[PDB]
């Protein structure tokens, strides 16, 4: 037998936004990921925390040597900066959908940075704030990151969704369209 | 209960700059990212391992660390500053030549215990699609979804004959929260005593699933 995977710490310093992010990958999922506010350990999946631990504080210090080191690339660059590259937006259910069967739509959001962006769910146009959730930027193999919306929703005929997403690499908000269709 | 080990991100050094390098826009809003990947490369568990720490700035990938070359090595311009004054400190280079054995591999050995093993059986469905009247080609869908690892095989069968032609699939789709789902759909016109199967391997599996529509 192989057991081939890739474990990745993936980790970024932001500006003007001033948002540092640190997580852990295996095989394209996250582990987990640590709240640099709040200086703890977020796994991915709530079963994970009893394998394993990780101190935050390490992270946190990760992330104050990127926050450094930003500014001397900054400095090193003469602060040029880049396009801003807009996302692809899927929108697709967890599971086959059923008629009065609780599901969850997924709007996975692709190919962009930098790693901020602005996303609203909207079932019958307007925007829904219970039973949604989302991922930090996940690494790809490129330089480019990817994210991941949900929202918990009871499959009906009398419904649309969409999942609407701002970028600065956008000119205008993206919203994507989704309706149940046996 | 083991503890994971983070990689050290090691601390820049100023001196001087680059001549105008990129931007490939314009206009837009301004912004300046620091990103680290470091990658553990696990060819047969903790047997052979490679770890390559890759740099980033905006979108310009600029530095790398290969465990391979035991040295960093500017992937552009912008990294080479970095890559001479971290090669030139001894005490850095054994630490990152280590972090394949500290970090990888400590960490490989606790994740084989739960990320490894994890296994989530697929449910399988067979289903027509079209718009009633078929006309052109008509379409079977097979939809096998909630299940992990990755690895996974779906074909599709015309009288025990496998359909090598005529699919359309969504490929392997990642849902985000450690499960995965695909849709391989067969291009054919039915017939009565022509019957269509959908076998699914999977390592959650112990024998093939199959289904006949
Ligand atoms: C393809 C291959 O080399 N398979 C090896 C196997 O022979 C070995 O027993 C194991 C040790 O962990 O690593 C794997
Ligand atoms: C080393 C270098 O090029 N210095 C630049 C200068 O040329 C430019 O006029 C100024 C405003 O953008 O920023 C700085
Ligand atoms: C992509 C985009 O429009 N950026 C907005 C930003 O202007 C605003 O200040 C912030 C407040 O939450 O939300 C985000």
């Amino acid at each position: 037998i192989k057991e081939e995977h890739t474990i990745i710490q993936a980790e970024f310093y932001l500006l003007p936004d001033k948002r540092g992010e640190f997580m852990f990958d295996f095989d394209g999922d996250e582990i987990f990921h640590v709240d640099i506010e709040k200086s703890e350990t977020i796994w991915r999946l709530e079963e994970f925390a009893k394998f394993a631990s990780f101190e935050a504080q390490g992270a946190l210090a990760n992330i104050a040597v990127d926050k450094a080191n930003l500014d001397v690339m900054k400095e090193r660059s003469n602060n040029t900066p880049d396009a801003n590259v807009a996302p692809e937006v899927t929108v697709l259910s967890r599971s086959p959908v059923n008629l009065g069967e609780p599901n969850i739509l997924i709007c996975f959001i692709d190919k962009f940075s930098p790693p901020v962006v602005n996303v609203t769910w909207l079932r019958n146009g307007r925007p829904v704030t219970e039973g949604v959730s989302e991922t930090v930027f996940l690494p790809r193999d490129d330089h480019l990151f990817r994210k991941f919306h949900y929202l918990t929703f009871l499959p009906s005929t009398d419904d649309f969704y969409d999942c609407e997403v701002d970028h600065w690499g956008l000119e205008e908000p993206l919203r994507k369209h989704w309706e149940f269709e046996e | 209960k083991k503890v994971i080990t983070a990689f050290n991100e090691g601390l820049k050094g100023g001196g001087g700059s680059l001549v105008g390098g990129g931007s490939g826009g314009g206009g837009s809003r301004p912004w300046f990212l620091e990103y680290c990947k470091s990658e553990c490369h696990f060819y047969n568990g903790t047997q052979r391992v490679r770890l390559l720490v890759r740099y980033f700035y905006n979108l310009e990938e600029n530095l790398r660390f290969d465990s391979d070359v035991g040295e960093f090595r500017a992937v552009t311009e912008l990294g080479r500053p970095d890559a001479e004054n971290w090669n030139s400190q001894p005490e850095f280079l054994e630490q990152k030549r280590a972090e394949v054995d500290t970090v990888c591999r400590h960490n490989y050995e606790i994740f084989d215990n739960f990320l490894v093993p994890r296994r989530v059986e697929p449910t399988v469905t067979v289903y027509p699609t079209k718009t009633q009247p078929l006309e052109h080609h008509n379409l079977l869908v097979c939809s096998v979804s909630d299940f992990y690892p990755g690895n996974i095989e779906v074909r599709w069968f015309r009288n025990g004959k496998e359909e090598k032609t005529g699919i359309v699939s969504t490929g392997l789709v990642r849902n985000g929260d450690w499960t995965f789902q695909t849709l391989v759909m067969l291009e054919t016109v039915p017939q009565s005593g022509e019957v269509y199967t959908c076998q699914v391997e999977h390592p959650s599996l112990t024998d093939p699933v199959t289904v006949e529509w």
